[PDB]
């Protein structure tokens, strides 16, 4: 499907940001929409800096920890919104964070292993969901909102 | 099970992050 290998383009892009090498240049976003979901993520890190620095060096079992709730955070009541997507993907990527404040082949699997769990979630369940908000576009158009 | 409670979390931080985008 091209919507699931939009989708997993950008798994791709964000969580292989989030799981480079410490020092290297950041890749350029490859689509409009992972452009957004970085800039999201970015921000949504910011307002909840506590709690998202607390897994920031995770040393346990990454895939295991988000196949255990990205069911729930998707699925449950009220039901998905684009903000659960951004937080279950925004928590993903910050397992994958490393550098020389958290230290303070792997990661390539892993990370590997999220964008298909995460793919395989966003286009099992809660397909007809994202179609009916206009795809990757909707979600772009979301998070650009105008603010006050 | 830790995942229920941080999945919790994750739902409220999520719910909360769309609503400042929700329509404006």
């Amino acid at each position: 499907d091209p919507l699931r290998e939009r989708t997993e383009l950008l798994l791709a892009d964000y969580l292989g940001y989030s799981a480079r090498e410490p020092g290297t240049p950041e890749p350029a976003p490859s689509t409009p929409e992972a452009a957004v979901l970085r800039s999201a993520a970015a921000r949504l890190r910011q307002i909840h800096r506590s709690f998202f620095s607390a897994y920031l060096g995770y040393p346990g079992n990454r895939f295991e920890l988000v196949a255990l709730m990205a069911d729930s955070v998707l699925s449950d009541s009220p039901g998905p919104t684009w903000g659960r997507v951004v937080t279950l993907v925004t928590f993903a990527g910050t397992l994958l964070e490393r550098g020389p404040l958290v230290t303070a082949g792997d990661v390539a699997r892993d990370s590997q292993r999220l964008v298909a769990l995460l793919s395989s979630r966003l286009m099992g369940q809660h397909r007809a969901w994202l179609q009916a908000q206009g795809g990757w576009d909707g979600f772009s158009h979301f998070f650009r909102t105008p603010f006050p | 099970r830790p995942e229920i409670w941080i999945a919790q979390e994750l739902r409220r931080i999520g719910d909360e992050f769309n609503a400042y985008y929700a329509r404006r």
